[PDB]
RNA sequence: ACAAUCUUCUCACAUGUUUUUUUUUAAAUAUUUUUGAGAAAAUUUGUUUUUUUUUU
């Protein structure tokens, strides 16, 4: 209702997952992935004049982001005292491993080093203190292979504080800001229920019309949802947008 | 006369180029001088003293023994001869024990410039067996440097008979 | 006489055109050099082509500058096959480098026949439907 | 009674059916040709008995060797080493173990200095009687042979007959166990469904780390051919925030039971034991079996196993594969992907290298597991010559392999 | 792999042990006023 | 006669040079 | 001079909130969708800071 005085929500992201269900068709490696739900979005002019190289948290009721993923936090030095808030505060199963800002620009300047650290983290949250040095020290390597940190918020501190930021991050989904008048974003993987995917869909359409687009929903030209490999139904189109 | 294989070798030393980035991640490790040794330790008595859990340290190696054992341990990861001990025997040996272990070795330049490194007058050999993980990239650029400077090129006059 | 092509390679960030032509003709005369750049970026692909005046003075260079540790690198400096080198080997070779600004250049870009193109769309997207 | 306090310290209160029916004729001096199982409670039916001989006696370490004990290979001598310990755990009389890739000019020592109870292999042991200056055994009079079936089986047959004429007979106590009756040990007693991955030497512990980390909320049991391959699998998994059970315990019966039992309890979890160790145990509903080294006895092994089994096998040991087509026995083969295997291998290194006590684990694991793999009784399907000893190493944790006297 | 066998001390995990007696020797001198602290020096 | 370290170092703080001016 | 300046941000606003932190080898090599309309969101994949005709 938001978008074009209509709510074509729902009935679209149930058919969706019919569509992706239905077209379904010894190893030792499993795993619980899944194949996520891109969300793209289309504006009549640039919503962005550059690359940003800072991921956008995006809040949705359903989380993205398993709670099971490594993740791997960034802090200013001295890693000592933020290694042991997160043993205190119990996260240490979450953030399996704490870098410096120093340490992680001098122990891992090489780019075989750097693409060894990424590999083995599948989560990256960098604290927004040290978010813009990140841009360097990680290189092509992170910031381009499907590794933008998380600019999570610890200045404060204390360990419910972390324990806090922690959440937020890992319930909310990332977004890159780059310089085009397209978007595409993950609001959900097929494992995800049809209410919770509308409803992620609805809050990163919300947001997207508040804090990204500039002129909101009139800005919003269509916007589509699909998966990894699927086509993409109008989910909503503007019938003003010719004028 | 002729000068037999495993001397003629010492003839043949790294070049200008590689054996100054050598020296560049040797000066990063130089022993601690008597003086800072003094100072450090001191430092520790008045704590004692007064009252009161480091980490090991890291630094060049060096010592003929000293180095020869490390090489038979493995132990080593660049091993550099001076090009000019007096009585050659102490060293004809160094470059055949470094090729048997795979230990990479370069012969450089005078034994003065390696004695600087340690703060002695002279040293024969310097061995390198542990850096700081900052300087394995170093390192590593270092090895492959030697290897293709000295073990890459050469390899086949240190088996002729040079001089004459 | 024959007009040696010495390539280099390895070429530590910070080695282009300019300090390669200045350094390497130090050694000779250095004709023309074309260090490969990205079409879209023009981001150096750490590899170029110098063209010595004399084959003798590249062949010297290639002994003195090959296995060069440069910065990390070791500068892999071969001389290239007269017989192999190409007429497009250094087609506008020497050139003050041209990344357009593409990203602005679309950017300033941003009527009837585009929203007929978008019904058109819309129609396919229905029948694909 | 002290042997009666180390049994109770041990953990053991009832007796088995063939302590029962050995026990009582043994304390009688009485020579028997026993025949049990494999993991039928054996352990208690030798030992026991010699060893009250041994305090009736009062026998002293000037007098040498009274008792001899012949075991198969290391990881069994090794066992009943353990288990003599504890038996021993009261009494001044002294004990000790002689084995094949053992430090000999050590062993020499210890013999001179006069070791009463001796538990040995064929190989070393004629080794030993032979050519080791002072070492007195004219004071034998109790000589146990263990799993002869299995000690024929190995290729001790010249040597069986030729230690037996060095050994005295006259007033000697003889034992001799045996589970199948073949022809060979009549001869000796009268003069006297599956799962493999072909995964590389380097990479095994780095997949059977990511393995693990996979199935942690199952029930997983991992089988090794050494104990002290099964200390350092431990430490180093509970070394890197895995905890993980280990039967090896510190090769206290008692706690050997005990975690059994935890283990077997707790719906999740994982322990290691050796192959040896899990013989004659009731295994439970455990999800996953993981044979990470060659079995010893690969027939036993085949009878075991007849909810998803799975086998670490070299490349060079795809031989095997051949040798389970001669046993009839139904198998898959499992693939892995390099992207999903930790590579924490340089990690692994550098923890290995810093501490003491790890890197000192690593080289007895890596000596151990190297002397049971040389002394497989399938010496055309597991050779040690066709092994990579860098590969090892790499998945023991070593940047070089170390120097073990093979 | 290496040429000896020779099982590693425990010496070359722990903090060196000649330079904890010196440093006793040192604090020694410092508790009986034979060497002047660092402080000290500093101060003259 | 000068060693090439030199020409990229000197390209380097003038890209250096550059980018600070750019803040 | 083989060293030089890539950000251990913030910004306001009312602790919250808000606004910021231009910065990312070389290639190879990728997603069907949005769309953007080469350009543009865009899985990406592998990978020596690798690297020879092929200048952006």
């Amino acid at each position: 209702e938001l978008l074009g005085s209509d709510a074509p929500l729902e009935k679209v992201c149930s058919a969706l997952l019919e569509y992706e269900s239905k077209r379904k068709s010894l190893l030792e490696d499993e795993q619980d992935d899944i194949e996520p739900v891109w969300l793209q979005l289309a504006t009549l002019k640039f919503i962005g004049n550059n690359r940003k190289l800072i991921p956008y948290k995006i809040a949705i009721k359903n989380p993205v982001i398993p709670s099971s993923s490594e993740a791997c936090l960034i802090v200013k030095d001295p890693q000592r005292v933020y290694k042991d808030l997160v043993n205190e505060a119990g996260l240490s199963k979450v953030v399996t491993r704490v870098i410096g800002l120093s340490k992680l620009k001098a122990k891992w300047n090489s780019y075989e080093q750097k693409r060894q650290l990424r590999d083995q983290f599948d989560i990256f949250l960098a604290d927004d203190r040290v978010i813009p040095m990140l841009p360097r020290i990680l290189g092509k390597t992170f910031y381009q292979k499907s590794k933008v940190p998380v600019p999570v918020k610890i200045s404060k501190g204390t360990a419910e504080q972390l324990k806090r930021e922690v959440v937020s991050a890992y319930g909310a989904t990332y977004f890159n800001s780059a310089p085009c008048s397209s978007f595409m974003i993950k609001c959900g993987h097929v494992s995800n229920t049809s209410t919770e995917l509308a409803e992620n869909v609805e809050s990163i359409l919300q947001f997207v019309s508040k804090h990204i687009v500039p002129d909101g929903a009139k800005g919003i030209a269509s916007i589509h949802l699909k998966t990894s490999q699927s086509i993409a139904i109008p989910l909503w189109n503007n019938p003003n947008l010719k004028e | 006369l002729k000068v037999p294989p495993a001397i003629a070798q010492f003839q043949k030393t790294l070049d200008k180029n590689t054996a100054t980035q050598v020296f560049k991640l040797l000066n990063k490790y130089r022993p601690e001088t008597a003086a800072e040794k003094k100072q450090r330790l001191v430092a520790e008595a008045e704590a004692v003293a007064n009252g009161k859990v480091s980490k090991k340290p890291y630094n060049v190696k060096y010592g003929l023994n000293h180095v020869v054992a490390l090489i038979e341990a493995k132990k080593a990861k660049l091993v550099l001869i001076a090009s000019d001990v007096d009585p050659i025997e102490l060293v004809v040996f160094l470059p055949a024990l470094c090729k048997k272990m795979g230990v990479p070795y370069a012969i450089v330049k005078n034994k003065a410039r390696l004695g600087t490194v340690i703060h002695q007058k002279t040293a024969a050999v310097l061995a390198v067996t542990e850096v700081r993980e900052e300087d394995k990239n170093e390192l590593a650029s270092i090895v492959s440097a030697v290897d293709a400077n000295f073990s890459a090129k050469y390899d086949e006059s240190r088996r002729k008979w040079g001089g004459g | 006489k024959k007009k040696g092509v010495l390539y280099v390679g390895r070429l530590p960030h910070g080695f282009y055109e300019k300090q390669m032509r200045m350094y390497f003709s130090q050694f000779g005369p250095v004709l023309r050099l074309r260090m490969s750049r990205n079409r879209k970026t023009g981001s150096s692909k750490h590899y170029a082509f110098i063209e010595f005046e004399s084959l003798d003075v590249a062949n010297v260079v290639a002994e003195t500058m090959h296995n060069y540790l440069l910065y990390g690198k070791l500068l892999q400096c071969k001389v290239i096959p007269e017989d192999q080198v190409h007429e497009n080997m250094f087609k506008g070779a020497d050139v003050p480098f041209k990344r357009i600004p593409h990203a602005t250049i679309a950017r300033l870009q941003h009527a009837d026949k585009l929203i007929t193109r978008h019904n058109r769309k819309l129609k396919l997207k229905k029948r694909k439907l | 009674e002290n042997i009666q306090k180390a049994i109770k310290e041990m953990g053991f209160e009832t007796m088995t059916e063939i302590q029962k029916r050995s026990i009582p004729p043994l304390l009688a001096g009485r020579d028997v040709l026993g025949a049990a199982k494999t993991g039928s409670g054996k352990t208690l039916a030798f030992l026991i008995p010699t060893i009250e001989m041994l305090y009736a006696l009062k026998f002293k370490p000037r007098n040498g060797t009274g008792v001899i004990i012949i075991s198969p290979t290391r990881e069994l001598a090794l066992q009943i080493f353990g288990v003599a310990k504890e038996l021993l755990k009261y009494h001044h009389q002294t004990f000790g173990i002689v084995i094949g890739g053992a430090n000999r000019r050590a062993e020499a020592d210890k013999l001179v200095k006069g070791v009463n109870l001796l538990v040995a292999t064929p190989g070393r042991l004629l080794d030993h009687l032979q050519n080791t200056k002072g070492f007195v055994f004219r004071n034998l009079r109790s000589l146990v042979i263990d799993e002869a079936d299995r000690i024929l089986e190995i290729g001790f047959e010249d040597e069986m007959r030729q230690i037996m004429k060095i050994l005295p007979s006259e007033n000697r106590q003889t034992l001799l166990f045996s589970a199948t009756q073949t022809t060979k040990v009549e001869d000796l007693a009268r003069i006297s469904e599956q799962g493999y991955v072909v995964v590389d030497s380097d990479k095994r512990f780095l997949l059977l780390f990511s393995f693990l980390k996979r199935n942690l909320k199952k029930k997983v049991i991992v089988f090794m051919s050494s104990c002290a391959s099964v200390k350092y699998m431990a430490e180093l998994l509970n070394y890197i925030d895995l905890p993980v059970l280990d039967l090896h315990g510190k090769q206290k019966q008692q706690r050997r039971t005990n975690t059994f039992f935890e283990f077997c309890n707790a719906e999740k979890g994982i322990l290691l034991c050796t192959n040896v160790a899990a013989r004659g145990l009731d295994i439970p509903a455990v999800d996953w079996i993981v044979q990470y080294d060659p079995p010893d006895d690969p027939r036993d092994y085949i009878h075991r196993v007849g909810g998803k089994s799975l086998m670490f096998l070299a490349p060079s040991e795809l031989g095997f594969l051949r040798y389970l087509k001669t046993a009839k026995v139904s198998l898959n083969e499992f693939e892995f992907p390099a992207n999903k295997v930790a590579n924490v291998q340089s990690q692994l290194e550098k923890l290995v290298s810093k501490n003491y006590y790890l890197q000192q684990s690593a080289k007895d694991g890596y000596r151990s597991y190297l002397q049971a793999y040389a002394s497989y009784s399938l010496k055309s399907i597991f050779d040690i010559n066709k092994l990579d000893l860098a590969k090892v190493a790499k998945s023991f944790g070593f940047a070089h392999p170390p120097n073990v006297n093979i | 792999t290496p040429l000896s066998s020779a099982p590693e001390p425990k010496r070359r995990f722990a903090p060196s042990k000649h330079e904890q007696k010196r440093i006793l020797q040192l604090a020694y001198a410092i508790r009986k006023g034979r060497i002047l602290t660092s402080e000290q020096r500093a101060e003259r | 006669f000068k060693r090439a370290e030199t020409f990229i170092n000197n390209y380097r703080q003038r890209e250096r040079e550059r980018i600070r001016l750019n803040r």
